[PDB]
């Protein structure tokens, strides 16, 4: 069957930049290629069909080209709302195939997180387990290190992170880290701290509490 | 106007069956092509099946040949996908989509429907407060299956500053996630903040007043 | 009318049927084309070639049934303008399938697969047109 080999699998460019995304078809599919954009947890929308026809209502910054079996989506003045994943498809032969996707991230200016920490509620502790949550709010770039410290003891293996998808207006990320303990262990100790490392902080920040 | 409304999704045991449904408005199934395309959580788009009633023409992906059947009731302007012998690899958001006919680009997709294939069983979630210039507060939504939950704040009245996080699969086998919002510090004590968790797979609706 | 003489008499004996047998040929060549699995680029070119040629022919035959009869008298009978329009559509599809690709993005047309099937059907309707 037909493969659509698409690259890069992800890229990061600034507002105003011209990005190029490529899709090679394993054999001629003529001009039956289409490009779709999909924002996170949404249905794809169509941008281009027949390789290079702009679909009605789509901003003309988006264009398509054919060269033999090489297809190119060009976004020629990247806007911050263009954060999405872009999929090429061929629909000439069957089955219909898609490329693995390009995940476009918008490069913006450095911004340090704001850091919050939250102790476990009474509610939860009255059930045998204690979750402590460290929040990093609205920052860029996405690289960030969170370490948990219990009474200066560096905590490994017992926390989990989740990052939001990149904002579509101001291009930032938020992140949570959850330390999870048994009521028993949470009672054994006093000082609960998360240290956050990031490029917009000139040295790591700690938020802590006691109890 | 063109709309495609999928329903029929949800949780189902391996070996089991489901029947997705797609309701069309703004064009006619009977002369158009309807497709079902799916997306395994975290992955790409896999085409699954198509029908162009006008030609008595349907078609299937190999991963699905034999187990799934696509069809249209041209008088309800609706399409269906019958899914039998579900396996775990079939877990996905299943999108209904249309094109003018079978050799024309797909030009519109529904928001899709979540099919989860698993032996494991619906558990609704526990909900805890993350109690608190600018101040941060939130809800920890914890120990639930399957995805997904639906947090809003003050019955969706509050949206600005709100971040709900991707659920995280705990090693237990259940999900938890948090939802946080940032608000002015002056408003704690005067303004009331509630988070409306909602887990349709369990008919669970929980509301936590969070406060200092 | 100065040339309409020598042409309109050349379009008989034996172009009457050769042209028709050439239509049968065309459909046959297509059925073989569609029946042979997995033919190479080179075999494909070869069969695409024969399809185009046979189409170029039908195209000339029609810049003669117009040069020879004259724009207005052929064109009066719109019945023949169907069979003429038909020729032209298929020639356009074939020229693109066999040679002018991969310039077709430039046409901005979509529905390429059904265009093709159409033009294949049209070749048959050509005999159907013939009483
Ligand atoms: C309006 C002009 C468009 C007519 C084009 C007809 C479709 C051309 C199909 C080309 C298929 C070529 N190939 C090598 C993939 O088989
Ligand atoms: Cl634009
Ligand atoms: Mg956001």
């Amino acid at each position: 069957d037909i493969q659509m080999t698409q690259s890069p699998s992800s890229l990061s460019a600034s507002v105003g930049d011209r990005v190029t995304i490529t899709c090679r078809a394993s054999q001629s599919v003529s001009s039956a290629v289409a490009w779709y954009q999909q924002k996170p947890g949404k249905a794809p929308k169509l941008l281009i069909y027949s390789a290079s026809s702009l679909y009605s209502g789509v901003p003309s910054r988006f264009s398509g080209s054919g060269s033999g079996t090489d297809f190119t989506l060009t976004i020629s003045s990247l806007q911050p709302e263009d954060f999405a994943t872009y999929y090429c498809q061929q629909y000439f032969y069957w089955p219909i195939t898609f490329g693995q996707g390009t995940k476009v991230e918008i490069k913006r200016t450095v911004a340090a997180p704001s850091v919050f920490i939250f102790p476990p509620s009474d509610e939860q502790l009255k059930s045998g387990t204690a979750s402590v949550v460290c929040l990093l709010n609205n920052f860029y770039p996405r690289e960030a290190k969170v370490q948990w410290k219990v009474d200066n003891a560096l905590q490994a293996g017992n926390s989990q992170e989740s990052v939001t998808e990149q904002d579509s207006k101001d291009s930032t990320y938020s992140l949570s880290s959850t330390l999870t303990l048994s009521k028993a262990d949470y009672e054994k100790h006093k000082v609960y701290a998360c240290e956050v490392t990031h490029q917009g902080l000139s040295s790591p920040v700690t938020k802590s509490f006691n109890r | 106007e063109v709309q495609l409304v999928e329903s029929g999704g949800g949780l189902v045991q391996p070996g089991g069956s489901l029947r997705l449904s797609c309701a069309a408005s703004g064009f006619n199934v009977s002369s158009s092509s309807i497709h079902w395309v799916r997306q395994a959580p975290g992955k790409g788009l896999e085409w699954v099946a198509s029908i162009s009633s006008y030609y008595g023409y349907t078609s299937y992906a190999d991963s699905v040949k034999g187990r799934f059947t696509i069809s249209a009731d041209t008088s309800k302007n609706t399409a269906y996908l019958q899914m039998n012998s579900l396996r775990a690899e079939d877990t996905a958001v299943y999108y209904c989509a249309r094109s003018y006919s079978w050799s024309y680009a797909i030009d519109y997709w529904g928001q899709g429907t979540l099919v989860t294939v698993s032996s494991a069983s619906t558990k609704g979630p526990s909900v805890f407060p993350l109690a608190p210039g600018t101040a941060a507060l939130g809800c920890l939504v914890k120990d639930y299956f399957p995805e997904p939950v639906t947090v809003s704040w003050n019955s969706g009245a509050l949206t600005s500053g709100v971040h709900t996080f991707p659920a995280v699969l705990q090693s237990s086998g259940l999900y938890s996630l948090s939802s946080v919002v940032t608000v002015p510090s002056s408003s704690l004590g005067t303004q009331t903040y509630i988070c409306n968790v909602n887990h349709k797979p369990s008919n669970t609706k929980v509301d936590k007043k969070v406060e200092p | 009318r100065v040339q309409f003489r020598v042409r309109a008499v050349i379009d008989h004996l034996g172009m009457r049927v050769f042209g028709v047998f050439l239509i049968f040929l065309d459909i046959i060549l297509m059925i073989i084309d569609l029946s042979l699995p997995g033919k190479s680029e080179s075999s494909q070119s070869f069969y695409d070639g024969m399809a185009l040629a046979l189409s170029c022919y039908f195209m000339l035959d029609l810049g003669l049934r117009i040069f020879a009869y004259g724009p207005k008298n052929f064109f009066t009978n719109p019945w023949e303008v169907a069979d003429g329009l038909i020729i032209v559509v298929t020639f356009v599809v074939t020229i693109f399938y066999t040679v002018l690709d991969e310039y077709v993005q430039e046409t901005g047309a979509d529905g390429l697969g059904e265009l093709v099937v159409l033009a294949r059907l049209l070749r048959v309707v050509r005999l159907a047109r013939i009483f």
